[PDB]
């Protein structure tokens, strides 16, 4: 801790709520950040001042609550907030909240008592650049491009695989992406939280991220605590160099958690009572998130669905949050493939045309011509007999059987699951071989030969298996 | 009757004053503002008074500005406060400073009135009830004491 | 309050008698967020900005009798109060006069820069207002918009003043800097004030700006998420003044900027915490105020302003400041109190749909719900005279359409017009980073006033022997020059583009 | 004008605002209207009390502000607000929104420092009495009545002549009327403001009316000002005897004006923190603004469309502020007549089946059925084709070519302007020339003869034309 | 405040008449004309005043009232 040596303050002066009516010591007051740490009943208390006020008095403010105390108090000051052990030594070690050793002790490694405070870098500092990012995923890095150290909005509704990915994440992120991959969470199912550890067992590749969760039960403050110290941890991965890309949890409990902060405020909130500058907030977020020098600073965007609002200044700022749109398909999870969510709507901003140019302007914005021609050759040729379609509607419907097949795919993740290996893909196979064998190459590949097939040696040699 | 702008008062008066040691030497000031507000007239003119100045000006005037010139041109203070208002808060509270500094006491239970000064619990207490002599606890002698483990006893009466 | 003091209480025993610490620098006296109470600095001057410890000039701006609350200068929250006073009575002075342009700011200034040792003249208030009524030109001055179907729809020159709303995701943040593009050489030195900015777009748009250029044509201005009410709120009101430089050399003076709602609330928000009123939306009417002050500005000023506006230096040049609004389009919340009252503020605006974005023609916008005062105005003889028919006979097109699928079987009338009108509709599109040429312009002056494209309308065609079109033309048509440089509807050479545009039916 | 000989007052007491916390010579106050005029840093400084409030200590307001002040002061009080120079002089001479010469000194005569407060007369004074109005408008003045001394809503949109018409003003308020014509205004386009003077040029006549204007960024009491002071000036005219009659600018502006105005009161304003007495201001108004014995005291009314309120608290008072309804015709100018504009919703309340009696109950109310005559004639003939409409409702289309062609007539504004020359007109030619010719008479008059051509005279001996 | 509450300073010696609502009753003052705000207008000012009354009236006697259809012409 910092100092908080010495006791320092004073009473509560009228003895309501977290937030100090209190007398410190009354010439102390410390920043409004800097803590203050007292001992609460039993208990250590503990208030950043969330006032700063004189006379030691001013609104200090926690997560817990005050029944029984005396308005008689005295409350060591903590010079610091924010300083907590953090660093990348957490790593897979359960945090809790509070970053405290989650788990039987959880244990996340103990590190600098470190400012949450790490915030956005200088022009220059994280990447004056762009960078660019995919890990290859089978049919999907491919699909999509991805700009290295932030993140992307994620739409999709269900059957993800979204811990089957993410052990293609292990298998990227960890794997076939070093970069130190962290991930932190909150707000869950008790025993189903535990179920998400019975997962950290499936990926059980659970060392690369601290454990670290909400619970939503846990107060405002508690709620919306855990991100700057975050920082202190990118402080180590993308700090480290090891680019710290961390899997980000929920929106609806941050938007809504901002609301209920800045109502307990009674100030002028945002609108609807929102925390006002939530959004600022928003700007120290993407601020931090940046492929950086140090190393990319990168995070996976889903949002605990603001009620999924609608225009959502959340998505409208996890629009531009988002450089890839996203959908998932439970239809191509009905069509179960490998690939079984949406390419519909997933796809990089700026891929095809330009910034590919032609490779996606040709590969994939071609591609997506293709998209229209199982579209109206699925869609229109299927809406009658189509045998006036033209084969190539129907070879369109073999870009679908064959070629959408090629997309479902073995995966880094189905390895790290169910062993259907998967891999770091090459678009470049994709580009050219499902490019010109799922357009005019090769046609006679199979679906099968194609489906749950990897790039197109696997689809179209499993054409050679057909 | 704030009193803790009055607290802030006695604040500056064991303060100030008793710096000045007017704790007690405007303990006597004090005591003949209390005595100037306390003139009725005083009371009955007290506030038609605009200009303050014309207040602490009639007043220690009018009264014969026993204040100290703390008090004076803190009479300056409080009374452009207008503050002044109120005299006692700060009065019982500078007996308050006075005295909680001072402060040794006591209170007498199923007794006439005790209050025999005990810087200690049992201090002077015992030493009183022990000293008692009086023992006789006039006032809440019997009836009430007897009434108050019969009190207790009447509440086992709850019974019925 | 006062009793706080107890110890100048304690003091007031003697020291309500006792007296006299009128200084510059009394303390500060309630620190919370940079607004302190604040004592000393007795008669402070015009909102006195007071050179603040370890920061910048703060400012109160009416006095506070007994603490004045004060600004926070850069960081808010720092520490406890009781600072005295770093103080200055000195309010609005920074860099005027043309020096520093083209060399990057701050919402400080040119320090901001990359060089940051971008000298304007020199300190001055931000302050301005509207050019002289009588005193004011009214400069036609014709515009290029880059994307054709504006710029012939409205011309307009510098002292303009319009709306202008960008969609969502497209087309505003990008807009129309193929015009700016267009004016690399504009001439007219321009800059836009954008609040609240995410930098990487400055950093690659700065990739843009060597790009299309010109950098140094102005340095502009610098918001993040971070500005301050100072930074954010004040900035469009901050902008005001230099521009004189220009306008008031008698000069031509012109900039832009756009969305800064983070002002309204910023100030707003400022005023709850101001414990101001918080007007409709919680912000008053200081947006007419402040349009009132700030936005009441833009003109071509009279030859009589710059022999004053110049002081006679310029001797009567006439102080040519344009400038346009553009409320990016969001929301589809429209009146929005301010910009209802903005609205009719509004000289020109420009209803904008997204939804040819949102169909992704280039061409996005609401076509002549955009409603520009100046328009053709600035039009010349081929802009004005020979670019005439456009919006009504778009209009048509779209309402020869309309009636076709319910009740149907129209004839060639909107047949040979709807698809006339959507042929020539298609020819309408022009792509992000597209610049027009006048020239240019004049394909359609000739074309469709020649009706010239129906031979090659197909949009094949259309499109193909319009390149070829532009091609051998560019061959055939190098006195285009001339009419480049020319304002047109030139008989003479308008016949020649008749036969030019015979070759244009092959060739051109 | 007045004392504020001996610089009065004293200090502001706490320097916030332009509404005095202030001490004054403590035992001095005014009547708060009573101005106290003070130095302003350089700029001598005023403010009428807005407050009556001791100890030289009252609100007391001004349009300006106050940074960089000392609380410290001493403030002349003005013991006359309201005195300025005021008087019918001013005509034609610009006057700023202060009176001040506006222009190139403009010079607005400077006359009576003079009250503002001039106000509504006894029952009797201005006169107990009703006096109507016409000025003999070409199709116009004939179309509707009107009533001397007064305001009457004015609704319509674009392309008005309302500066030729204007100068048919002056060809009639100055010239076809006498009484003296005033005009004012706030609240504009700079150099179309100027241009304002242009057409000033355009009219020439602007010597009728001083030139006194707004500029709306004028604060809200500079932008609220100058109509008292106006009443200092029919002050001359109406009372003048030569009938003060002046056009009157903007209601949103005055509207929103007052709203503004109890706005920065804090006070309970009226609804949406309006103006609460804005009306009883318009009882002062029209209380201002009457026939009257002294000259006709009159005032154009066309309102600065308090957003053209639905309902209108303002077009309900402006309603029977509207002698006559009116409405202007983009179709009559598309129509683009010498009569272009609508003289559907334009005429006055009683003109014809009273108050005219027949005289309008016949010419006009029988006019009005000839409304339905080429109303229906026009319009539902020409839903088919009017072979079945009885060529009456082709002599309503006569009604419209020759009649309404008729109504197109030279104007004393396009005299004026074009030079084509109008008149005032005599609805005689109209109650019968244009009623019966129109109706009946001569209905092989030409449209062309009758089209830009005046009375029947000019229509019909147009028709001697043909 | 009754009628003009602008004029003057506060402090003006408070004049007193006891009576709220003294004003012309009865029925002598027909048909000569009268303010609201006070019993005289033009051109007579002046009607018969019964004497000064208080105006404000609750319902009669329901019991005691004359139930009266009295016709509508
Ligand atoms: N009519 C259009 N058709 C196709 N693309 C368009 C159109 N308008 C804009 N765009 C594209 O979108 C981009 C403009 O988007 P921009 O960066 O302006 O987001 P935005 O319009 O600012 O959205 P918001 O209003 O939400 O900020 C340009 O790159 C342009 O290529």
């Amino acid at each position: 801790h910092h100092h908080h040596h010495g006791m320092a303050t004073g009473k509560i002066v009228q003895v309501i709520g977290a937030v100090v009516d209190v007398e410190f010591p009354q010439d102390a007051v410390p920043r409004v950040y800097d803590a203050l740490e007292v001992q609460n009943g039993n208990e250590r208390l503990v208030l950043e001042v969330q006032q700063q006020l004189g006379g030691g008095i001013v609104r200090t403010i926690a997560m817990g609550s005050s029944d029984g105390l005396r308005r008689g108090l005295d409350v060591k000051d903590l010079e610091h907030p924010i300083e907590v052990p953090v660093g990348k030594a957490t790593l897979g070690r359960i945090m809790n909240v509070l970053g405290e050793p989650v788990d039987m002790k959880g244990e996340i490694g103990e590190e600098e008592r470190w400012a949450i405070h790490r915030a956005a870098p200088s022009y220059e500092e994280l990447s004056n650049s762009q960078e660019l990012l995919e890990t290859g995923i089978k049919v999907i890095d491919l699909m999509a491009p991805f700009a290295k150290g932030g993140k992307v909005g994620l739409f999709g509704g269900a059957g993800v695989g979204k811990t089957v990915n993410m052990m293609e994440l292990i298998r990227n992120i960890a794997i076939e992406h070093s970069g130190y991959s962290v991930f932190a969470g909150v707000g869950e199912r008790t025993r189903e939280g535990n179920d998400f550890y019975h997962e950290m067992t499936d990926s059980n590749v659970i060392d690369k991220v601290s454990l670290v969760y909400g619970q939503m039960n846990e107060p405002p403050g508690n709620r919306l605590r855990v991100a700057l110290t975050g920082l202190t941890m990118a402080e180590k991965f993308r700090d480290e160099g090891r680019d710290v890309l961390l899997f980000v949890d929920n929106i609806y409990r941050y938007t809504l958690a901002g609301t209920e902060v800045s109502a307990l405020l009674g100030r002028m909130p945002s609108a609807v009572g929102y925390q006002p500058t939530l959004a600022e907030e928003m700007g120290v977020l993407q601020e931090r998130i940046t492929s950086t020098k140090t190393g990319s600073i990168t995070s996976v965007q889903a949002v605990y669905v603001p009620a999924d609002d609608l225009t959502d200044p959340s998505p409208a700022t996890t629009f531009a949050h988002l450089d890839a749109t996203v959908v998932l398909s439970r239809q191509i999870a009905s069509l179960g493939i490998y690939p079984a969510v949406d390419p519909l709507d997933s796809t990089s901003r700026q891929l095809d045309p330009l910034v590919v140019g032609q490779e996606h302007y040709d590969t994939a914005r071609g591609v997506q011509s293709i998209l229209q021609r199982y579209q109206e050759l699925k869609d229109i040729i299927a809406i009658l007999g189509m045998d006036e379609l033209s084969e190539e509607d129907k070879l369109v419907v073999a870009r679908a059987r064959k070629i959408q097949r090629f997309l479902s795919q073995p995966f880094f993740v189905a390895e790290v699951f169910t062993g259907s290996p998967g891999k770091y893909v090459s678009l470049k196979d994709t580009i050219r071989g499902f490019k010109g064998i799922m357009e005019g190459e090769y046609d006679h590949l199979p679906e099968q030969a194609f489906y749950m097939v990897g790039s197109i040696e696997e689809a179209v040699e499993k054409a050679k298996k057909l | 009757e704030f009193i803790t702008v009055a607290r802030p008062y006695a604040k500056a008066a064991f303060d100030f004053a008793v710096e000045h040691q007017s704790v007690e030497r405007w303990q006597d000031m004090l005591a003949f503002a209390a005595e100037v507000t306390k003139n009725e007239q005083m009371a009955e003119l007290l506030s038609g008074a605009l200009a303050p100045e014309t207040l602490a000006e009639s007043f220690i005037a009018v009264a014969g500005e026993q204040l100290d010139e703390n008090g004076q041109n803190l009479i300056r203070v409080m009374a452009e406060n207008g503050r002044l208002n109120a005299l006692p808060d700060v009065l019982e509270q500078f007996i308050h400073l006075r005295a909680v500094s001072e402060a040794t006491a006591e209170v007498d239970v199923i007794s006439a009135a005790a209050l025999s000064e005990q810087q200690l619990a049992k201090i002077s207490a015992a030493m009183e009830k022990r000293l008692s002599r009086k023992v006789k606890l006039n006032a809440k002698i019997d009836k009430s004491v007897m009434a108050g483990v019969i009190i207790r006893a009447g509440d086992m009466v709850i019974d019925g | 309050n006062s009793t706080e003091i107890s110890e100048l209480i304690k003091q007031r025993i003697a020291q309500f008698n006792v007296v006299s610490e009128a200084h510059n620098e009394g303390t500060i006296v309630s620190v919370s967020d940079g607004v302190i109470r604040i004592h000393g600095l007795a008669d402070a001057m015009q909102g006195e900005m007071i050179s603040l410890p370890g920061n910048r000039y703060a400012i109160a701006l009416n006095l506070e009798r007994d603490s004045v609350g004060a600004v926070v200068m850069g960081p808010y929250a720092d520490l406890a109060e009781g600072m005295k006073v770093k103080a200055t009575g000195r309010i609005l002075e920074v860099p005027v006069g043309r020096g520093l342009l083209g060399r990057v700011v701050n919402t400080l200034g040119a320090p901001i820069d990359g060089k940051g040792p971008l000298d304007h003249d020199g300190f001055s208030a931000v302050e301005a207002i509207a050019p002289g009524v009588i005193e004011r030109q009214s400069v036609d001055q014709p515009v290029q918009t880059g994307y054709k179907a504006v710029d012939s729809m409205i011309p307009i020159g510098r002292g303009q003043r319009e709306l202008i709303i960008g969609d969502r995701q497209t087309g505003k943040t990008a807009l129309a800097i193929d015009a700016i593009i267009n004016q690399r050489d504009s001439g007219i030195k321009a800059i836009y004030v954008a609040i609240g900015q995410k930098a990487s777009t400055i950093s690659n748009v700065v990739r843009k700006l060597e790009e299309h250029g010109a950098l140094a044509n102005t340095i502009v201005v610098v918001a993040t998420a971070s500005e301050s009410a100072a930074l954010q709120y004040l900035a469009p009101y901050a902008g005001a003044a230099m521009g004189e430089y220009f306008r008031d050399r008698g000069e031509d003076a012109l900039i832009i900027y756009d969305d800064l709602s983070k002002q309204a609330v910023a100030y707003r928000q400022i005023s709850l915490l101001l414990r101001r009123p918080p007007g409709r939306e919680a912000f008053p009417g200081d947006v007419f105020y402040l349009h009132s002050r700030l936005l009441e500005r833009a003109a071509r000023v009279n030859a009589e302003y710059v022999e004053a506006f110049t002081k006679g230096e310029v001797k009567g040049k006439t102080g040519s400041l344009t400038a346009l609004p553009i409320i990016e389009t969001q929301a589809g919340d429209v009146s929005a109190f301010v910009p209802t009252n903005v609205i009719s503020i509004t000289d020109g605006q420009i209803f904008l749909e997204t939804n040819l974005f949102n169909a992704g023609i280039r061409p996005a916008v609401n076509p002549g719900i955009s409603v520009s005062r100046v328009g053709g105005a600035a039009q010349t003889k081929i802009m004005k005279k020979l670019s005439g028919g456009i919006r009504t006979a778009l209009a048509q097109y779209r309402e020869l359409a309309a009636f076709s699928q319910f009740a149907s079987d129209l004839d060639d009338a909107t047949r040979n017009q709807l698809d006339h009108g959507q042929k020539v509709t298609e020819l309408l599109k022009q792509k992000q980073y597209a610049p027009m040429s006048v020239a240019q312009q004049s394909l359609v002056l000739f074309a469709a006033e020649r009706g010239y494209l129906a031979d090659v309308e197909l949009s094949k065609i259309g499109s193909f022997e319009a390149a070829l079109l532009a091609y051998v033309d560019r061959d055939h048509a190098p006195l285009m020059q001339e009419i480049n440089q020319t304002g047109g509807y030139n008989d003479e050479i308008e016949g020649k583009l008749k036969g030019i545009l015979d070759s244009f039916k092959a060739t051109q």
